[PDB]
């Protein structure tokens, strides 16, 4: 009564390792039909010429005689064509590699719908690339609805899991010591493979723990029927096994953050908690879907880690850092295609943010002459204005260490606030970051207190981790001297 | 090939004698 | 039936130095072939079928193939040497390559789950497998070999007595698609030893 | 800047030698041997 | 650009090991540097002062020494508050 | 007893004129053996798809074949990479 016609195609695809050929054997087994035709790759190429479309032919011959042998009753036929790449290449530029392909893809292209008109077959695809995919044959009648596979996220990851582990549990083998969502949350960014790479990974070491052998192989069997995965298999495990095959948006923090933080005092708690009332007031507001701020503070001052702290400290789904550490012998130019890139990445995510640190070393400002490179500059100043796409948000750090110089090129304007970060000022504060870091004795501990009560002191922290360090290699009886000594020498400042 | 056509024309060449035998019999 | 040489010692390997990579690889790869099938049968666990090696020149990744060939129990190792598989013809090189698995796919089908092992060696694995969409000069035959060999090693047939061992100097060329787990899972660095792994190296050639 | 060598595509045998009339001198000879064993019956 | 690929491959190489030493000899002289103008190049500059800075892969150690005839102009790069 | 294996090597080079072929063809007939192969250059090279790695593999076919027939009393053989 809708007298309408029948869609006979739909192509999968997507990133390595998702579950497309998973998705081909059961939709096959699905469909209750004749049993399903399975092309593997390019298993129909020959070095006689003709053949290959004759193969085609015999693959499509079954269907044509059964549809005209019942008329509009008849069943419904299902073809399964692997790496369709392989032979659907781009020979639309004219010629292709071998004289042997553009016939068979236009035979295919008139056989599957031609004179004869043919509606009891249906064709599955998968491919990695949809551009060698030709779009011509992907349209209306033929292929007219694709799909774009992806990865899975905690939820389904969680499925993912249960469904592998189902058997463990039905068995008893699986101890009972094991929480499967604790491990959901750490997996973060896997893919499908992945996942039961993780489960064989884990069982593996308990595999081998049981057997002893390695000059001799033989199997001690007095405890082979007594065995349980245990939770510190997975861990050990991943740690030193799995790594995710898409790397790690949030990179090693272990680089930058190697000793934490430490409360010298209320300055460093002031900066923390300004770091949250931005991200907050980014995080639920929209007339300002754009947001910036801008550290500045002495050399040696511990910027960069108190910026990674906040960053870390909001839960946004995506954070990633960019610094000059990477690009060591790009030119002028490449610069700006990284930058590009990051930028476009971070637009894709409904909230994000960036830390850009070391901005001055990012320019190469030298001040002979003084030089800098023109082009960076501008591809930053256009970037820090750039709302993002409709319903989204970005949130923007930055770090330098030298205030006028920026002034002087007339940036400072662009970002909306300005942080101050202070360094020890007070003896008395010193004396507190040595009682807490622990390295001197109560003896010591005084002997230098009545040196630093004596006048004013300023020095960065990791200056003075330095010089703990280097006086920590003199002998005993003399240490207490040499930092005295190190101190008052470099200890001249304002 | 040459070799094919050689061993056809090989095989062919006894279907004379066998012509000329069945003739000799309708004689 | 056992699946090792019961005359197999490590000692007279020939190896030194490397005691600790070795150990990782029996651990990842054998580990599930030699205890007894029961535990398989409950566990429900599947084989993993690769390993690579790649380091510097001269570390000694041949000595483990050969030495990892040999300790086998089973069939003799099949060897190709390097891109020795090209042709001129167009459909013989995925024709050879296939021809690679019959024995294996045969035995599956008639004995099914109780089968022997086959290895197979890709020597020098970085001349035929690259990455796809580079080389376009007359490409008769290059990235079809490659997606065929990618559709063989696991494809909708599946099977459980084959493993795959590949060397190479440049690991960062080598296809994506072909570094997922199920294909090539196992990847061992050789590097250089230290006092101690010369001690050794110097006192095993001069026994 | 000149474009490279190329390798040689392929191979593509095909193989025509001289069939078609020898084969219908052939055929011709076969007839005739029916038509001799139908007459004689 | 030689230069700088040059210099980076010595300082990867040198991460591979557990703990290493590396020596930088005649600074100026990496760097053109001539007193008129002055007129010396920037990418050096700036991969060396990158460099100096990037610690290596944890649990791994290195120690890095230089040596120059020319201590008031690096003092005026502002190079020398690096070491 | 020594339990070694023989060296399966040698190179050479120099500025132009200084005896070089003609102490490769002196080391070449020296030898009490089968007459050495000669490679010049560029002289294994082909259009068709495969054949210059078959080519190389054609010189040492004979080599291996004497080895796996006749073991440890084997001949011997020679080659020359000229260029
Ligand atoms: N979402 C998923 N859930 C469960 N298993 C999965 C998932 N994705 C992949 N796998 C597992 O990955 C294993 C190997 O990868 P799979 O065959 O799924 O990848 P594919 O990209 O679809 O295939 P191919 O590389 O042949 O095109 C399969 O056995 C399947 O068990
Ligand atoms: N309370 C603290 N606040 C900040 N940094 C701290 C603190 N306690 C220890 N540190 C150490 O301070 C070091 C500062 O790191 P880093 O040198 O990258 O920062 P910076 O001084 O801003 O940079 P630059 O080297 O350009 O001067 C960190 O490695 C961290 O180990
Ligand atoms: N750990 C080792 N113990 C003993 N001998 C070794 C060891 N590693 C290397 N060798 C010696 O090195 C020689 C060459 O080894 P091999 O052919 O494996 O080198 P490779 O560097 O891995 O190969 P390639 O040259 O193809 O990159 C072997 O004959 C062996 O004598
Ligand atoms: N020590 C020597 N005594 C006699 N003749 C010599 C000696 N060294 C070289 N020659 C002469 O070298 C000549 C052959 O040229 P030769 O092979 O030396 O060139 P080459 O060094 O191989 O040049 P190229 O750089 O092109 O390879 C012969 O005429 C031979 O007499």
């Amino acid at each position: 009564q809708m007298g309408c016609k029948h869609v006979k195609g739909i192509l999968l695809y997507g990133p390595p390792g998702c579950g497309k050929t998973l998705l081909a054997r059961q939709i096959g087994k699905m469909l209750n039909a004749r049993e399903p035709k399975v092309v593997n790759g390019p298993e129909i190429l020959n070095k006689y010429v003709g053949e290959s479309e004759a193969n085609i032919r015999k693959l499509f011959a079954d269907a044509e005689e059964e549809q005209r042998r019942l008329g509009a009753n008849s069943g419904l036929h299902i073809i399964i064509f692997d790496e369709i790449d392989a032979i659907c290449k781009q020979r639309g530029s004219m010629a292709g590699s071998t004289g042997v392909h553009d016939t068979v893809v236009n035979q295919l292209l008139s056989k599957i719908d031609g004179v004869e008109q043919l509606n009891n077959i249906l064709v599955i695809g998968m491919t990695n690339r949809p551009d060698l995919i030709d779009e011509a044959l992907l349209r209306p009648g033929r292929l007219e609805v694709k799909m774009e596979i992806g990865l899975p996220d905690e939820k389904g990851r969680l499925q993912i899991l249960h469904i592998h582990t189902a058997r463990m549990r039905g068995h008893q083998l699986l101890s009972a010591d094991v929480d499967i969502k604790e491990l959901a949350v750490e997996t973060k960014n896997f893919s499908g493979a992945e996942l039961e790479g993780l489960v064989r990974a884990a069982q593996s070491t308990a595999m081998n723990r049981h057997i002893k052998a390695s000059t001799k192989v033989e199997v001690d069997m007095e405890k082979a029927e007594s065995l349980q995965v245990t939770r510190g298999d997975f861990l050990a495990s991943l740690e030193n096994d799995i790594k995710p095959a898409f790397g790690t948006n949030q990179e090693d923090y272990a680089s930058y953050i190697m000793n934490g933080i430490i409360k010298w005092g209320d300055p460093v708690t002031r900066v923390l908690d300004d770091g949250e009332l931005l991200v907050q007031q980014t995080k639920n507001s929209d007339r300002t879907p754009l947001v910036s701020v801008l550290l500045e503070g002495p050399p040696h001052s511990g910027k960069t880690a108190l910026a990674a702290k906040i960053a870390e400290e909001s839960n946004f789904p995506f954070i990633k850092i960019c610094s000059p550490d990477k690009m060591i012998g790009f030119s002028e130019t490449a610069k700006c295609q990284a930058m590009k890139k990051i930028f476009d990445d971070a637009y894709k995510s409904q909230l994000s943010c960036v830390v850009v640190d070391d901005i001055e070393r990012l320019l190469d400002y030298v001040p002979i002459g003084p030089r800098f490179s023109n082009l960076v500059l501008q591809a930053l100043l256009v970037l820090l204005k750039k709302a993002p796409p409709q319903g989204r948000k970005l949130l923007i750090i930055g770090t330098t260490s030298r205030k006028d110089v920026l002034q002087e090129m007339e940036m400072l304007n662009a970002f909306s606030t300005t942080i101050h970060v202070p360094n020890i000022a007070t003896g008395e504060q010193l004396l507190e970051a040595l009682e807490l870091l622990g390295n001197f004795k109560d003896k010591e501990r005084t002997t230098i207190a009545q040196q630093v009560k004596g006048k004013k002191v300023w020095i960065g922290i990791k200056k003075l981790l330095m010089l703990i360090e280097m006086s920590l290699q003199m002998d005993p009886e003399y240490r207490v001297r040499k930092f005295l000594a190190l101190l008052r020498e470099e200890g001249a400042s304002p | 090939s040459k070799q094919a056509l050689s061993e056809i024309e090989t095989r062919h060449s006894e279907i004379i004698k066998l012509e000329n035998s069945i003739r000799e019999l309708h004689d | 039936q056992s699946i090792i040489n019961p005359d197999w010692n490590f000692e007279k390997m020939g190896i030194g130095g490397l005691d600790k990579e070795f150990s990782d690889i029996f651990r990842r790869a054998f580990a599930s072939r030699v205890f007894p099938p029961e535990i398989v049968e409950q566990m429900g666990c599947k084989h993993v079928k690769g390993i690579l090696l790649y380091g510097p020149p001269g570390c000694g990744k041949t000595l483990l193939a050969r030495q990892i060939g040999k300790m086998l129990n089973a069939r003799e190792p099949k060897v190709v040497n390097g891109p020795e598989i090209l042709n001129k013809y167009v459909g013989e090189s995925e024709a050879n390559i296939r021809k690679l698995f019959a024995d294996a796919e045969e035995e599956q089908r008639r004995l099914g789950a109780n089968s022997g092992l086959h290895i197979i060696i890709f020597d020098e694995i970085d001349a035929i497998c690259k990455q796809r969409g580079s080389m376009a000069g007359s490409t008769g035959v290059h990235d079809t070999v490659v997606n065929q060999l990618l559709s063989k090693i696991d494809g909708v047939e599946q099977l459980n007595n084959i493993l795959v061992i590949g060397m190479t100097n440049r690991p960062d060329l080598i296809d994506e698609a072909l570094l997922r787990p199920g294909r090539l899972e196992v990847k061992m660095e050789i590097g250089l030893p230290d006092e101690k792994g010369r001690l050794q190296i110097l006192h095993i050639h001069t026994a | 800047s000149m474009a490279e060598d190329a390798d040689m595509r392929n191979e593509l045998e095909e193989m025509q030698r001289r069939a078609d009339q020898l084969a219908d001198e052939s055929l011709e000879s076969t007839r005739r041997m029916l038509q001799l064993v139908e007459e004689s019956k």
